[PDB]
């Protein structure tokens, strides 16, 4: 395949993104979900392990991490140990509300999706760790779960495959940073949202002190759709090593703000303008747009004019594909501004554990602030630059990495505003 | 000097030279004793940018 960017509703994994239909068993059941899962699960685990990896699936969650080999991470002989499956559906980074979505509409797709994880990975349980802010969701999210407990789908020989598994909902408590995959193990097991330090890693040691994975709520919701429809068909869509079919946020200044589940690597452009109406006032009116929710760098419109929605295109482009989250920002928004208020964010979500994280990102908001304002040199900007890169790989957790990539791009893409803002600053005084 | 034009002379004749030019007593040449205040300028380290101490 050369071009990509068009997908047809046979193909869309979420057939009821919108809520048009039931999102209890009875509508699942009538959309397709729950379909020979017993036999699924009486194929092994290798054999699940094998279709996620034909698949292609990459995680769905910001880091991209092949999801096969991630999850066969787990496909070991018992230690005498439990070994649990967790799923992220913490959704904090901003612009991202694809799992807001998959839990209040299609809830009982993720439940079968932990099961087959759970499977495959040969784990006890699922913990799934719903944002607090998500109370209605997490309420749809056990009504499912009551459901197909109700059922026999889970519970004690789930779907009649012999295979024992529970499936927990653990509401969040407002923390952004909670959405770590080891800050949410140390969320689960009662303490503060601070992220743990790898090694050890989740798959040796985890929730509890047990071998434990965390995945993102879109990445288990799909496996299920994998497994039936095959590996070979997920991987048709898109490009090479970044196949599948994603859902995309479309926020912003946009005509029509969305989320729609088009195909991998479909270019950023077509992607706005079908399903959104395009920028507000025309593309020729498109300032910049971040395409990865928050901790991925901006892009401005030369670059979003000819750009793929895939993890390697974006990679490319200097940024990252992330969650998916389009942020478009017209020609008429103050972008040192938004950068400013995506950084405050990056403060006010800090877990305040490792010295850069905590110091520089608070740092950072403060010269921001000042850039805002214009009230500053021109000299600062490079110092602030250094700042981020001192910030960037020297942290516990990815947040001040996702805290200094925003300040990055906007210095590589938009410095001469900066600069003229701290002239106008300097003629006024 | 507040020599007298006789006395003067007879210096610079014994002397040999004009004394009252290259006078060693100082009267107002001298620099003020109250000078304006300074602004002293920074080393070459003093930049917020590509300075860490590992170069220098
Ligand atoms: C600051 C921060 C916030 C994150 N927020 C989320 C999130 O909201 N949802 C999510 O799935 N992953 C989030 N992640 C990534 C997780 O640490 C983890 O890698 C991911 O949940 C697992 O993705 P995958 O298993 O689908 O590959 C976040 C990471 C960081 C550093």
């Amino acid at each position: 395949k050369t071009s990509f960017g068009s997908l047809k509703d046979e193909d869309r994994i979420f057939t009821n993104l919108y809520g048009r239909h039931d999102w209890r068993l009875k509508g699942a059941q009538s959309r397709g979900d729950w379909y020979k899962t017993k036999e699924i699960l009486l194929k092994g685990p290798d054999w699940i392990l094998g279709e996620v990896k034909t698949s292609g699936l990459r995680g769905r969650g910001g880091a991209g991490f092949p999801t096969g080999l991630k999850w066969s991470f787990m496909n070991k002989p018992s230690d005498g140990r439990p070994k649990y499956l967790v799923v992220n559906a913490d959704e904090g980074e901003p612009g991202t509300c694809k799992d807001r979505e998959i839990i209040r509409h299609d809830p009982h797709k993720l439940v079968e999706g932990c099961l087959v994880g759970g499977r495959a990975m040969g784990a006890r349980a699922a913990y799934i760790y719903i944002r607090g802010e998500f109370y209605n969701e997490a309420s749809n999210l056990q009504v499912a779960i009551r459901e197909a407990y109700e059922a026999g789908l889970i519970g004690k020989n789930a779907c009649g495959s012999g295979y024992d598994f529970d499936v927990f909902v653990v509401r969040g408590a407002g923390a952004y940073i909670c959405g770590e995959e080891t800050a949410l193990i140390e969320s689960i097991e009662g303490k503060q949202g601070k992220p743990r330090l790898k090694p050890p890693f989740p798959a040796d040691v985890g929730v509890f002190g047990c071998p434990t994975t965390v995945a993102n709520v879109e990445t288990v919701a799909v496996s299920p759709t994998i497994c039936r429809r095959g590996g070979a068909w997920f991987a048709s869509f898109g490009r090479e090593r970044n196949s599948g079919t994603k859902l995309f946020n479309i926020s912003g200044h946009v005509n029509h703000p969305c989320t729609v589940e088009e195909e991998m690597s479909v270019p950023l452009k077509e992607l706005i303008e079908k399903h959104a109406g395009g920028v507000i006032g025309g593309w020729d009116n498109l300032l910049a747009v971040i395409p990865g929710g928050s901790s991925t760098p901006l892009i401005p419109k030369s670059v979003c004019e000819t750009v793929l929605m895939d993890f390697d295109a974006l990679v490319q482009a200097q940024t990252g594909l992330g969650t998916a989250a389009v942020i478009v920002m017209d020609r008429s928004t103050d972008i040192v501004k938004a950068i400013a208020r995506l950084i405050e964010f990056y403060k006010h979500e800090s877990c305040g554990q490792c010295t850069p994280c905590r110091e520089g990102v608070d740092w950072m908001n403060k010269v921001m602030a000042r850039f805002v304002k214009g009230d500053a040199r021109p000299a600062e900007i490079d110092s602030l630059w250094e700042i981020s890169k001192q910030i960037e790989g020297h942290t516990i957790c990815a947040l001040g990495d996702g805290a200094a990539w925003p300040v990055q791009g906007l210095i590589r893409h938009f410095r001469p505003e900066l600069e003229e803002r701290m002239q106008q600053f300097a003629l006024q005084h | 000097a507040s020599a007298t034009r006789v006395i003067q002379l007879l210096r610079n004749w014994a002397s040999g030279r004009d004394l009252q030019a290259k006078l060693q007593l100082r009267y107002q040449e001298i620099s003020k004793r109250t000078q304006p205040p300074p602004k002293l300028p920074v080393g070459p380290s003093h930049k917020l940018s590509n300075n860490y101490y590992c170069t220098r």
